[PDB]
RNA sequence: UUCA
RNA sequence: GAGGAAGAAGCCCUUCGGGGUGUAAACUCCUGAACCCGGGACGAAACCCCCGACGAGGGGACUGACGGUACCGGGGUAAUAGCGCCGGCCAACUCCGUGCCAGCAGCCGCGGUAAUACGGAGGGCGCGAGCGUUACCCGGAUUCACUGGGCGUAAAGGGCGUGUAGGCGGCCUGGGGCGUCCCAUGUGAAAGACCACGGCUCAACCGUGGGGGAGCGUGGGAUACGCUCAGGCUAGACGG
RNA sequence: GCUAGUUGGUGGGGUAAUGGCCCACCAAGGCGACGACGGGUAGCCGGUCUGAGAGGAUGGCCGGCCACAGGGGCACUGAG
């Protein structure tokens, strides 16, 4: 079974292609508690359709770049930036960690 | 901690540092004798304890035991170290083996004689 | 080696008599008769109470030395037994009785256990009618025990064979005087042996 | 009939203008392995009469043990002060095991199959009283039965 | 080249083979295909020699190569039989 | 506000019996009430009921004790000797069926919350699941 | 002054 | 190996009456590792050759390093014992030497003239063709605590807020089924581990067979709790 | 905080074959506190040792995979 993930697309800045954030779930090995992890994958949008905050399915493909493994198979819901969103303000506080700052 | 907590930072292994640095952790360790004073316990003891500094094949130079009645070690003695710390005298980590190079083992002994190297003599 | 020194000297360090000998351990001399305090230069004097291990010791000691075996086969014995299902305590005991050269003790045709393991060594003995000079040997139940066809006709085969003809045998055993030979029945249970030991304490002694 | 076990007996001293004046501590058991145990601490200026006087303590502190064939009916963990005191049934041919003085209460409660472990402050004379206490505390089916009837 | 031999197995003079589907490069004891059958040269056993003869019938069927000695035991277990 | 209701109640409950009360009072939820079928059923707590303290529905529980004792300190002993949750917020417990634990021997219980609804840790054992694992009682 |  | 004294000599101890080494030795009788001689392996039945059909079958020959080894039968001598400990932990004590020396020492601690701790001796305790030592790993150590810890005074609450990320989230209903649970099924090499039989006289070693399971994939199923999407509520919160 | 083969596109080249694998040209992009980049160390596994277990420690023998063949680079031949 060729592998297909469930993401949000956070970046319609390529040519053809998408990066899409798929959330992973699950219990954390030694101390149990069900913990949130994440992956990025840049997905092959050939008609450039499919653009932010939408939701697509992901799924396992012949390579295509360096980086790029995968094709959009197809959509599910869409628009739904408040996840982009989520996304964007994190990448932001990087900027305020690390010999500078970055008020909150 | 809470779990949270030690998910995300866990726990944190505990290393143990030896106490006896004959590098290579080896058994034992070998050098040549730079010196062989003779030194005086501390607390509450008295006494001449008989030490020898020792340039180790390892790189090293430490004050090594020399354990027994009486020794013959002199300047440029090459003797095998072992290891072993001495209470009453700080610094002192490591014994001098007897009956391996140029440390004798003991005359006379007739008990613990495995240890300070010594034939077993035969009842006559 | 098999231990090998003064034997009627375990006998009094356990404070109790150990047919380590067999014909003299029973007539008025094992030295437990007017003797039965430890051996040595201090032997005398009363002792202190034990300390719980000491105690649990001395209990190890007496089980193992009266089979006359090495801590070391001892101690892969229990565990062999520890590993087993059942009270792995009894079941240490019906092992320790399952050894040839103890069967042959047993079985009458040694005085003693040291005299039995010298016959299986020297191939005085065969098992279901092969030779077997191990006295470590395992027997099962159903195993015939006879004395070697050629060594049948020796002069303290009969002796000690001879005495036998009459006097009864364990439960679990059963011999045959005239043919010379003999069967393990069955491992003998904890009740069939009437032991000076606490198994339970070995036990505990390994716990620790 | 009673079994006395003698877990511990310590010295002490109090200070006092000229030196120190001594007195004996003692805690034993009495048992009748037959599932009925007491511990008893007695203190006195000499060890014979701290042994005696403990002894006859160890009976006016009885405690009925639910044995459920020389083993424990459930596992307890009591914790007296800073000493814990785990014990866990165990099936036969396992014996008891524990330290020397959760031992001396359990064997002599007769208990010949038990698991357990000595946590927190190892002082005998509070693991003597946690294991007391586990004991006093066990519940069988029945007990817990009518406990639960309404 | 896939084959049908002898794999060694047993202790020193206790030589007890496995007869074993495996590539004709493996080690004569590294990882095979499949085992399908055991030999006992010194038959100390009343059972020194079995065959699956469904399976030995199969790979003969797709090119399995079985040794001279690999052919002799599998012939003993009537593999090529067709009475 | 409430982290874990139903660590809140159990915790109630807890309390409430250590003094020894008639009845006590806890927020009304459907699930706290399943929990509370099993207390009843197992026979930890005399019932329960509803009830409406000031508009907001709650639920009574009845407590049960044991009978007056002997000697010093007469107080009955208790019938909920112990009550403690397991999974809750932020560490979720779940079990396998045949991960299901065996509270105290048997005399005790684990209530659990299967797919099959709250059962008591023989009941989901029975009819085989498993589930998040809400507490042990005995 | 050290060591008990 | 079985006998063998109210008990040798020596050695140690002694209140000198005696005790210990100890049935231990001597000695008596029995067996007979070593070693001598005789026989002597399985592992090796194929490729090949003849018949038949260069098939299936069936016959036939060749080939053993190990090794004259294992094993078998006969003969046959009483034929190596060491090492570490004995203050407590920790099984095992007494004399003499030494006098804070010479030395021991894992940790606690011994030695300053009566040292069960130094060194010797006698005796004793453990093991035994081994016994000790050092080095290193796990254990005990719930002494990094997930199971399984703590922070007033023992080590430990940030000097105080505001608040970003994140973590956590009251009551009711419905959709989904991501976590969670269930069935089925593929995978999970051999060896090892566990169990049962077996082959070497036993065992170690080895063979055969048996039972495993988590994890992941696929197909179904459940929906209490968690998640998510919808919609309500007023008891949390905020406002008047 | 790291990054111009960096991330992607188009067309090529190359190979058994996908691919910035390498070119030409065009895009600005890609990655990071769910720890990029940098430093240290280390072949990975079946398994082994230990532990009540969870866990800790290991990876010699033997089996699987990988990597190297005095140090660095390279291609030829060939099913490889
Ligand atoms: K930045
Ligand atoms: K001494
Ligand atoms: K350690
Ligand atoms: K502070
Ligand atoms: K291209
Ligand atoms: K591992
Ligand atoms: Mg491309
Ligand atoms: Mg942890
Ligand atoms: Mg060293
Ligand atoms: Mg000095
Ligand atoms: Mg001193
Ligand atoms: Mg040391
Ligand atoms: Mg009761
Ligand atoms: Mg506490
Ligand atoms: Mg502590
Ligand atoms: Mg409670
Ligand atoms: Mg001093
Ligand atoms: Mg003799
Ligand atoms: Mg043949
Ligand atoms: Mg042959
Ligand atoms: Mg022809
Ligand atoms: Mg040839
Ligand atoms: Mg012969
Ligand atoms: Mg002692
Ligand atoms: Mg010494
Ligand atoms: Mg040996
Ligand atoms: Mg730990
Ligand atoms: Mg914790
Ligand atoms: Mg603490
Ligand atoms: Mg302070
Ligand atoms: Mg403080
Ligand atoms: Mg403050
Ligand atoms: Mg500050
Ligand atoms: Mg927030
Ligand atoms: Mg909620
Ligand atoms: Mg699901
Ligand atoms: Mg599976
Ligand atoms: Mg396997
Ligand atoms: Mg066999
Ligand atoms: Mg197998
Ligand atoms: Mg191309
Ligand atoms: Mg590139
Ligand atoms: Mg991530
Ligand atoms: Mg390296
Ligand atoms: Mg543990
Ligand atoms: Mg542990
Ligand atoms: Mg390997
Ligand atoms: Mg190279
Ligand atoms: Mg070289
Ligand atoms: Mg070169
Ligand atoms: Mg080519
Ligand atoms: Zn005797």
């Amino acid at each position: 079974p060729k592998k297909v993930l469930t993401g949000v697309v956070v970046s319609d800045k390529m040519q053809k292609t998408v990066t899409v954030l798929v959330e992973r779930q699950f219990p954390h090995p030694l101390y149990g508690k069900v913990i949130k992890r994440s992956k990025k994958y840049l997905a092959h949008d050939p008609e450039e359709k499919y653009k932010l905050g939408d939701v697509v399915e992901i799924i396992e493909s012949r390579p295509i770049s360096k980086r790029k493994r995968f094709r959009v198979l197809r959509l599910v819901e869409s628009g739904r930036m408040d996840l982009v969103e989520k996304y964007l303000i994190r990448r932001q506080n990087y900027q305020s960690l690390s010999k500078r700052g970055g008020k909150a | 901690p809470t779990i949270n907590q030690l998910v995300r930072k866990g726990r944190e292994k505990v290393r143990k540092k030896s106490k006896v640095p004959a590098l290579k952790g080896a058994p034992f360790r070998r050098g040549v004798c730079t010196v062989v004073r003779t030194v005086t316990p501390k607390k509450p003891n008295s006494a001449l304890r008989k030490v020898a500094k020792v340039r180790l094949t390892s790189g090293y130079e430490v004050t090594a035991y020399i354990p027994g009645e009486g020794h013959n070690l002199q300047e440029h003695s090459v003797v095998l170290i072992r290891g072993g710390r001495v209470k009453d005298l700080p610094g002192v980590r490591y014994h001098i083996v007897r009956g391996v190079y140029d440390a004798a083992g003991v005359k006379d002994r007739k008990k613990s004689r495995s240890k300070y190297g010594t034939k077993k003599p035969k009842e006559a | 080696g098999r231990y090998i020194g003064p034997v009627c000297r375990l006998c009094r360090r356990e404070g109790v008599k150990l047919y380590l000998k067999g014909e003299r351990c029973y007539s008025p001399k094992c030295a437990m008769e007017r003797r039965p305090y430890p051996p040595g230069q201090h032997g005398q004097k009363r002792a202190r109470r034990p300390s719980d291990y000491a105690v649990r010791l001395r209990e190890k000691q007496k089980l193992r030395r009266i089979y006359g075996i090495s801590e070391r086969q001892f101690r892969n014995l229990f565990e062999e037994a520890s590993k087993k299902k059942g009270v792995t305590g009894s079941v240490f005991l019906g092992l320790l009785e399952s050894r040839l050269d103890n069967v042959v003790y047993r079985l009458g045709f040694a005085v003693s256990r040291r005299q039995a393991r010298q016959l299986v060594r020297h191939g005085h003995i065969t098992v279901n009618g092969r030779r077997v000079d191990l006295p470590s040997y395992r027997v099962r139940p159903g195993d015939e025990i006879a004395v070697a066809e050629k060594s049948r006709n020796l002069e303290l085969i009969r002796q000690n064979l001879e005495a036998m003809k009459g006097r009864k045998v364990g439960p679990w055993l059963s011999l045959d005087v005239e043919g010379m030979k003999g069967k393990f029945l069955r491992l003998p249970d904890r009740e069939d042996l009437a032991l000076p030991v606490n198994e339970q304490l070995v036990i505990e002694f390994y716990s620790r | 009939d009673f079994e006395e076990k003698m877990i511990l007996i310590r010295r002490t001293a109090r200070m006092q203008a000229g030196g120190r004046r001594f007195r004996f501590g003692a805690l034993v058991v009495v048992g009748d392995r037959q599932g009925r145990v007491g511990l008893g601490f007695g203190k006195a200026p000499e060890v014979p009469l701290a042994v005696q006087k403990a002894g006859y303590y160890a009976r006016r502190n009885m405690v009925e043990v639910p044995l459920q064939n020389g083993t424990i009916p459930h596992e307890i963990e009591v914790e007296f002060g800073a000493s814990k005191i785990v014990l866990k049934p165990a099936a036969p041919g396992t014996g008891v095991i524990a330290g020397a003085v959760p031992r001396a209460i359990l064997e002599l409660a007769g208990v010949t199959d038990i698991l357990t472990k000595e946590l927190g402050s190892r002082n005998p004379i509070n693991i003597a009283y946690a294991t007391m206490e586990a004991l006093r505390q066990l519940r069988t089916k029945a007990d817990v039965e009518r406990l639960r009837k309404g | 080249m896939v084959k049908i031999r002898l794999a060694r197995f047993g202790s020193k003079h206790n030589p007890h083979y496995r007869i074993v589907v495996t590539d004709a490069r493996r080690k004569r004891d590294g990882k095979y295909i499949e085992k399908i059958g055991y030999y006992d040269p010194r038959k100390t056993t009343p059972d020194w020699l079995k065959v699956d003869v469904e399976r030995a019938r199969y790979w003969l069927s797709v090119g399995a190569q079985p040794t001279d000695t690999a052919r002799r035991l599998l012939r003993q277990a009537g593999v090529f039989r067709q009475e | 506000m409430l982290t874990d209701p139903i660590a809140d109640m159990l915790t109630r409950i807890r309390n409430a019996t250590r003094v020894y009360k008639e009845s006590t009072d806890v927020p009304a939820s459907r699930f706290k009430e399943e929990i509370l079928r099993i207390l009843a059923r197992e026979g930890f707590i005399k019932g329960y009921e509803r009830v409406d303290v000031d508009g907001k529905p709650y639920l009574r529980v009845y407590l049960k004790y044991g009978p007056r004792r002997q000697g010093p300190d007469p107080r009955p002993e208790q019938v909920i000797h112990h009550i403690r949750r397991i999974s809750k917020p932020g560490r979720r417990v779940y079990v396998g069926v045949k991960e299901i634990p065996r509270v105290r021997r048997g005399l005790g219980i684990a209530i659990l919350s299967t797919s099959k609804g709250v059962l008591t840790d023989r009941e989901a054992r029975k009819l085989g699941v498993g589930g998040e694992l809400i507490c042990e009682v005995w």
